[PDB]
């Protein structure tokens, strides 16, 4: 029964190869989750940075509106 | 053994499925967020265009 | 021969899954890469603005002072003239006395 | 047997998340342009603010100076009026 032996040897071969790519998948997906969270946290920190930058233009706008008032009192 | 080999590669393949469940969830927020940050920057550049016009004008009136 | 035909079918697709997962892995890896790369470009924007705000804030107070001093010097210019009107009156009050 | 729906399900999920991330990179790719354009106006503002900064400090010194001269001149002219008011009143 070598006919079936080499047909069931290359069948227990496909067995490990599949559980191995299942080990590998599990990892690639794990990293994708880490790398994903890092991205989400960054956007959260940079989200605040832009929040600050917007307060900036607001402040600047109110001030330039004042320095406007002033330079009018200077002809 | 190999009957457990399957039983294991199926048990953790199960995880793959679930974590991919998270990934989608996440990618949806990661998008809806950048959809707001690209909205912010578009606005900020408008306010910051008003202020360079506000300053270029005032800075040339001092002369 | 039957059990084999149904395994070569699973194995075949289980890899179609893996190769499609790596693709999703990079989508997530390159994501964190671009967001980290833009993160520093934001620090300069924030920097230059928090400076631009500082500058304008200083510049605005100065103007406020400039108008104050002007309004001071304006009052004095008047006092002075008043005094000179007084002197002209004095000078004319002598020449007006032979 | 369910070991084929599981693949038709999990693979369905993945395709979807990848279809999502294609879009998400297009949104990040724009955030790079929108963001790169703002880095320019941020620098092209701290500059004009540092310029108007100096132009404001100048007008301040100019009128503090202008003010100073007045007080001095007032000082002398008021001293004069004083001298006079004294000689024609000191017996
Ligand atoms: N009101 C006076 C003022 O705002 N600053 C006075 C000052 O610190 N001047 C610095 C200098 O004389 O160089
Ligand atoms: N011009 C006001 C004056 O009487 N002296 C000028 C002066 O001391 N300036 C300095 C300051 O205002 O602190």
């Amino acid at each position: 029964r070598n006919e079936l032996e080499e047909m069931q040897r290359r069948a227990d071969q496909l067995a490990d190869e599949s559980l191995e790519s299942t080990r590998r998948m599990l990892q690639l997906v794990e990293e994708s989750k880490d790398a994903g969270i890092r991205t989400l946290v960054m956007l959260d920190e940079q989200g605040e940075q832009l929040d600050r930058v917007e307060e900036g233009m607001n402040h600047i706008n109110q001030d330039m509106k004042e320095a406007e008032k002033n330079l009018k009192d200077l002809g | 053994s190999h009957m457990a080999r399957e039983n294991e590669m199926d048990e953790n393949l199960e995880q793959v499925s679930g974590i991919i469940g998270n990934l989608r969830h996440m990618a949806l927020d990661m998008g809806n967020e950048i959809d707001t940050q690209n909205r912010q920057i578009d606005r900020i550049m408008e306010k910051a265009d008003s202020n360079k016009t506000r300053i270029d004008e005032a800075n040339q009136r001092a002369t | 021969k039957q059990a084999l035909s149904e395994i070569e079918t699973r194995h075949s697709e289980i890899i179609k899954l893996e190769n499609s997962i790596r693709e999703l892995h990079d989508m997530f890896m390159d994501m964190a890469m671009l967001v980290e790369s833009q993160g520093e470009m934001i620090d300069r924007i924030e920097y230059n603005v928090e400076h631009a705000v500082d500058y304008v804030e200083r510049a605005v107070s100065d103007t406020k002072k400039a108008v104050k001093y002007q309004s001071k010097a304006r009052r004095k210019k008047i006092m002075i003239i008043i005094c000179c009107v007084i002197l002209g009156i004095i000078i004319a009050s002598t020449i007006g006395g032979i | 047997g369910s070991h084929m729906r599981r693949l038709q399900q999990t693979q369905a999920q993945v395709d979807e998340v990848v279809d999502i991330m294609r879009v998400n990179v297009d949104k990040v790719l724009e955030r790079d342009q929108k963001l790169s354009e703002l880095d320019d106006r941020a620098d092209a503002l701290q500059a004009g603010a540092s310029q108007f900064e100096t132009s404001a400090a100048k007008l301040k010194r100019k009128y503090w100076w202008k003010n100073l001269k007045m007080m001095i001149i007032l000082g002398v002219i008021c001293a004069i009026i004083l001298i006079i008011i004294i000689v024609y009143f000191s017996t």
